[PDB]
Parts: structure tokens; C-alpha cells; sequence
């Protein structure tokens, strides 16, 4: 199970690395749970529809979501922060 | 395009129609005499999918981020 | 703006909830013991707006 | 039951008068129901809080709200259209 | 601030605290040993009013129109 | 969205529900018999997030 990051996702991941260790731990717990099973588990996974079909969403907190997608033997993160 | 049913047939096979929108994963309007009185019945699963998609769609910055990223993951 | 009701309460007061769905414009989740019977009930007015927004995202 | 409109609320009301006949009729029914009792009735009357304490809300449709407030023996309308 | 209720006190007297939130119109927070599990307990009436207020505060344009209007009416 | 929970089920599985609202970040309504005693339970995270928005308005 490879872990892909787009540039924008890695930028989001490193923002939470510098700010808020608690949110970083939450994101990490979600990544572990995704690695166990990308379709079920904590953070209420929800598939997205229409022009975002193929992408999935879990809840980091009330304001932020972890957008990811599965292409074969890998998980690809699209976002870790909702607004800057 | 949505499957329309009568309120009578709806109240009759109530619990069965609830199992239909979850299995079929399809929305369903129950129609009445008043064209405004009609309502849409949907599975909570599809609803959560629509709402989460909507929250991304309402935020252009994050929609742009997600759609761009999705293009790079497929390309 | 979401309201939730259990199935038993929703079935006993079915007609009263159907009218209120289109007057208070507040969707209703019908919580069951089997979550695969859970439904959301909303006015068609609200559905066309949701689909209008998704159309604007295009 | 005296009826007050602000300049902005009147523009909202004049918008629905030329735009949708059906919205105009719903607004008129709400105004009729505010007159019998501003705090209860159809449209789910809801009081506002914090900086809007005093104001009240009713549902015109899914997108637009009827926002009013009291002034003794009068109802002062604040809005008939949420966003333009 | 907010009234803090211990987890076991809240659990034992849940019916009583369901009455207190609806008569005092005030939010309570319930706390256990793990502060990541802290919850806020609200009156369902207050929650609908808070949602309505929150819907206005998210519309900067509607927020101004309402707020400017209350001033004209206060005069 | 909104879920509804029987108050006896809420009481018996309290710690599990305080874990659920803080993991899924959704509100739930706890119903009793008197509907004027109905309560909404939400996470401390989502609460602080709303109060933050309401004071940002000022």
C-alpha cells in the first residue's frame, strides 16, 4: 500500500507539521486507519460524487477534511486543509 | 428523471420503500396533488455523499485543489 | 439545518411530518435500528437547489 | 399590528414581486401569519442570538429567510432574500 | 465559561440534566478522563436558534443588511 | 446532518457516544418522552469551532 502525495497535499501535511501537533496526530491516526482499510473506519469515510468521483473524504476536525483516492495498490492524498 | 410514487403507495409500503432507496442508491420523489407538496426521499448514505461533495463544491479554492490534484494522480 | 427522528415516531406521525417537510424546509433523517433503512426526507424545493449548486460547480 | 419595512427589506420584497409569483405568495402568507402571532406559526419561527439578539427568522424556502423584529406594537422586516 | 459536569454524574442523572439544559437555556460540557472525548450538551431549542444565528453570521452580506436594519428600527 | 438516539441507549453507551461525536464530528439528538426535554450533544471541537465563527462575525 504505497502512499502518494500531490504537491498541494504535501504542502498541507507540512503546514500541520509546523502548526498544531494535535491535528498532526489526528491526521496520522487517519492515515494509519486508511492503511488498514481505505473504505471503512474512523473519521466517517464518504465517497464524493459527480466531478469528484473517485475521491474520498474523512473528517480531521469540524472544519478540515482529508481528501484521498485509491488507484490500485496505493493511496493518494489530495488535501489536508480546507482553507488557508 | 426521478422515480415518482404516490403518497398512498408510499405509506402502504413504507418500510419497504426505505429499503429500496438504500439498495437502489437512487433518489425517489413521492408526488401529491399539490406540485409543491411533493417531497424527495433519499438514503442517508447518498445524502452524506451529496453533502460532503457539496461542501467541497461550495469552496472553489479547495475544489480547484482537489480537481487539480485528481488530474495529477491520474496523469 | 437538519432535524432527526426515529422511525417509530416518524411512522405514527407520517402525514404530519410530510406536511412540515415543505413548510419548515428542514430535511429529516429517519433513524432506524438497521442503519441500512435510514432515509433522509426533504422538500423537492431544497433538492432542486442542491442540484443547482452542484450544477454551478460543473 | 403596524408594519415597518427597512429600505433594504423593501428592495428584497420588491425583488420577489417581479421575479417569482410563487415566492411572493409564500412571503405574503408568512406576513399574514406574523400578524396573528410573530413568535409562533408556520415557517419555523426562530429567534436569533448574540449580535442579532432581538431579530427573528422564518423560512421562505431552502435558500431565503424572512428576518423580522418587534418594535412594541409593530413588526419591522429586515430581509426577504438571503444573498444576491 | 461553561458548567462542567463529571462523566459519571452526567450519566447517572442524565434525565435531570436533560431538564436543566431546557430550563436554564444554557450549554453544559461533560468531561471524562480523556479530554479528547469532551462533549457539549445543549438544549434542542437553543441548537436550532444557534444554527439560525450561525447561518446569518456566515453570510457577510446578509449579516450587514440585518445588523444595519436593527439599528434603524431601534431609533 | 443529525442522528437520533434513545436516551436509555445514550445513557448505557455514553462513553462510546462521546467517542463517536468527537470522531465523526456530527451532532446527535437524545430523545426522551417529553419533547421539551430533548437535547443536542456535540463535540467540544465542533462547539469551539462555531463560537469562533460567531465572534469572528463581530
Amino acid at each position: 500500500m504505497l502512499l502518494k502525495f500531490t504537491e498541494d497535499a504535501w504542502a498541507d501535511y507540512c503546514y500541520w507539521q509546523n502548526q498544531d501537533k494535535k491535528t498532526l496526530k489526528r491526521i496520522n491516526k487517519l492515515i494509519k486507519d486508511i492503511q488498514r482499510d481505505p473504505f471503512t473506519g474512523i473519521g466517517k469515510p464518504e465517497p464524493l460524487k459527480y466531478d469528484y468521483q473517485g475521491a474520498w473524504s474523512r473528517r480531521i476536525d469540524a472544519e478540515n477534511r482529508l481528501i484521498y483516492m485509491m488507484d490500485g495498490d496505493s493511496v493518494a492524498f489530495l488535501s489536508f486543509k480546507d482553507h488557508y | 428523471h426521478m422515480e415518482a410514487v404516490l403518497y398512498s403507495t408510499f405509506r402502504n409500503h413504507l418500510k419497504d420503500y426505505m429499503k429500496k432507496v438504500n439498495d437502489e442508491f437512487e433518489p425517489l420523489t413521492v408526488v401529491n396533488k399539490n406540485p409543491d407538496e411533493d417531497i424527495v426521499v433519499l438514503s442517508k448514505s447518498e445524502w452524506d455523499s451529496i453533502q460532503e461533495t457539496l461542501r467541497i463544491a461550495q469552496n472553489k479554492e479547495l475544489s480547484d485543489k482537489v480537481l487539480r490534484g485528481m488530474a495529477q494522480v491520474r496523469a
